[PDB]
This record gives structure tokens, C-alpha cells and sequence, in this order.
């Protein structure tokens, strides 16, 4: 809906909200992840070499 | 490797390809000094005759093949393949020899 | 320098314990009270 005559000011760089977006974020982030697999049996020692080129 | 005059024979010569490849493929009639025949994969110097079928170069995991067509009694010569792929180190020797031999 | 009528509050042992890879493993010590270890059943 629009507005007439009133006039507000606006900050950005105090402004909040995008504080917890950065925090959902991260949290969605981590909520996406325990129900995958671990990988702890893979550190173990690698024999290498280069490809073949 | 025999097939009868006027047809086309398969004559293949070296490993599986890796990557993007360049052929190369050498003629040498028997007693005589060698010969050039095919110097890029499909590509043929000014005069020598057509009918010598090559292979594209961009195909993966496949053969260098030479097809001839129309052929001849002329056409008995010892033939080399000469190959450079782009993950290989350069061949110094030259491929295996199939000699054909005509109907 | 233990009197032998009085024990010692203090055992100390070794033993083994994986490291960060899964093929070593390594030898390794510390320090207990009585209360904490029993005796399984020479050496
Ligand atoms: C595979 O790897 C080898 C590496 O040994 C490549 O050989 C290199 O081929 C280039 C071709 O241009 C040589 O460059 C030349 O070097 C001289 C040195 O002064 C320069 O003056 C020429 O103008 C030219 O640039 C290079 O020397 C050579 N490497 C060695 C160690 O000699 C080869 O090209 C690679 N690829 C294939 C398909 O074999
Ligand atoms: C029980 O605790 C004692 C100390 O309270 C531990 O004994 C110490 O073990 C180390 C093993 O590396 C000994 O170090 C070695 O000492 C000699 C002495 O010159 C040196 O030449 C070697 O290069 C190395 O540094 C240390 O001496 C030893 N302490 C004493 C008093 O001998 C011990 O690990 C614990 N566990 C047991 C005995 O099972
Ligand atoms: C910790 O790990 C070490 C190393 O894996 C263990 O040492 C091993 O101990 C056993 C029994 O003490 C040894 O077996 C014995 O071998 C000798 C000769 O080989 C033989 O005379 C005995 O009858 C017995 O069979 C084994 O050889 C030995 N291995 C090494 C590399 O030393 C140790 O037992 C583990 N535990 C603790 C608490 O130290
Ligand atoms: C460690 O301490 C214990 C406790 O004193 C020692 O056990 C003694 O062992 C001798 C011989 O086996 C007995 O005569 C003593 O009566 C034991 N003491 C007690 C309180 O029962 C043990 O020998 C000690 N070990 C070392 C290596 O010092």
C-alpha cells in the first residue's frame, strides 16, 4: 500500500535484522548436515603419485 | 591382411586413444627409401591421390584407423602409424608395421 | 622412598592409544589413584 505525505529516515548500517539473517543462514546451514554420513574412517595413509600426463 | 582389388581394407596400429591426438601415417614400398602418405589426421600433401581414409582426432577412448579404398597392386607397401597425444611423452619409435598383402 | 607397610596413593601406567590416522598407534603413560583401577587376573 502507498503513503502520502510522511517521511521517515532510514540506516542502513545500524539497522537489525540482517543480523539474524546471518545467524538463519548459518543455522540452516547446520540443520542440513547431521542427517549425512560422517567420514571419520578416511584419515588414513595415502599413497600417491601423479596422474598419468 | 588381404581383401580383393578395388576394395576397402581396415588397417589399424597402436594403443587406445587418451586425448586430443595427432596422427601421422607413413607408406614404404619394399627395397625403397620410406614415404609420407597422411600428415595430419585427415589431411594429405599436393600430389598424392585421395581414397585414404583417415580418423577424426577429438573421439575418446578408440583406435587410429586407415581405410583404403580403390586399391591396387601398387598399393603393397609396409605402412607406420605415428601417433602424439597430448597426455603421452613423445614417441621416439615408430608404431608397428602391417603389411598388406593384395589380391 | 616408600615405606613398605604404607601404600602407594599413586599408580602409574602405559599403554597403547590410537593417534589421529587409524594405522599408528603409540605408547603412552599417566598417572591414577587406587580408587580408579582394579586388578585383572608373573606380571
Ligand atoms: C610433452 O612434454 C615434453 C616435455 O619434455 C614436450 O617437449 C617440449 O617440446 C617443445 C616443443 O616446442 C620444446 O620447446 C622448444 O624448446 C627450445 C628450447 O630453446 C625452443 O628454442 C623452441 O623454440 C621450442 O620452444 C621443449 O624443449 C620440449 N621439452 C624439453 C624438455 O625438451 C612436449 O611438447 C609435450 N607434448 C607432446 C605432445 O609430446
Ligand atoms: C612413571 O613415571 C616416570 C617418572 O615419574 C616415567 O619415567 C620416565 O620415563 C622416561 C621415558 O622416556 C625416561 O626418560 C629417559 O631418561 C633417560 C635418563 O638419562 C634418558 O637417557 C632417556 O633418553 C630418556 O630421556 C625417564 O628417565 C623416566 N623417569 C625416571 C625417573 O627414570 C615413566 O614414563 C612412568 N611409567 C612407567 C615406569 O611405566
Ligand atoms: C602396546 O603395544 C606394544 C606394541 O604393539 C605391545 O608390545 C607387544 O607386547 C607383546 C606382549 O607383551 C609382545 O609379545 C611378546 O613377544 C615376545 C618376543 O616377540 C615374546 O617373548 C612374548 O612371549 C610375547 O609373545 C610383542 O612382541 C610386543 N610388540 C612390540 C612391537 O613390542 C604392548 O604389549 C602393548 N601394551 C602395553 C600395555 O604396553
Ligand atoms: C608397590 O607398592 C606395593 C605396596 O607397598 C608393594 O607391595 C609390597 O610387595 C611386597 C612383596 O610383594 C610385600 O612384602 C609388601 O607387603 C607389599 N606391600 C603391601 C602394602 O602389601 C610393591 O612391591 C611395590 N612395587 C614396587 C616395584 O615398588
Amino acid at each position: 500500500i502507498h503513503l502520502e505525505n510522511v517521511t521517515e529516515e532510514f540506516n542502513m548500517w545500524k539497522n537489525n535484522m540482517v543480523e539474524q539473517m546471518h545467524t538463519d543462514i548459518i543455522s540452516l546451514w547446520d540443520q542440513s548436515l547431521k542427517p549425512c554420513v560422517k567420514l571419520t574412517p578416511l584419515c588414513v595413509t595415502l599413497q600417491c603419485t601423479n596422474v598419468t600426463n | 591382411v588381404s581383401v580383393a582389388p578395388g576394395q576397402t581394407a581396415r588397417i589399424t596400429c597402436g594403443e587406445e586413444s587418451l586425448g586430443s591426438r595427432s596422427v601421422i601415417w607413413y607408406q614404404q614400398r619394399p627395397g625403397q627409401a620410406p614415404s609420407l602418405i597422411i600428415y595430419n589426421n585427415n589431411d594429405r600433401p599436393s600430389g598424392i591421390p585421395d581414397r585414404f581414409s583417415g580418423s577424426p582426432g577429438s573421439t575418446f577412448g578408440t583406435t587410429a584407423t586407415l581405410t583404403i579404398t580403390s586399391v591396387e597392386a601398387g598399393d603393397e607397401a609396409d605402412y607406420y602409424c605415428h601417433i602424439w597425444d597430448s597426455r603421452r611423452p613423445t614417441n621416439w619409435v615408430f608404431g608397428e608395421g602391417t603389411t598388406l598383402i593384395v589380391l | 622412598n616408600i615405606t613398605d607397610d604404607m601404600r602407594g596413593e599413586l599408580k602409574n601406567c602405559s599403554f597403547n592409544m590410537t593417534t589421529e590416522l587409524r594405522d599408528k598407534k603409540q605408547k603412552v603413560y599417566s598417572l591414577f589413584y587406587r580408587l580408579d583401577v582394579v586388578q585383572i587376573n608373573s606380571n
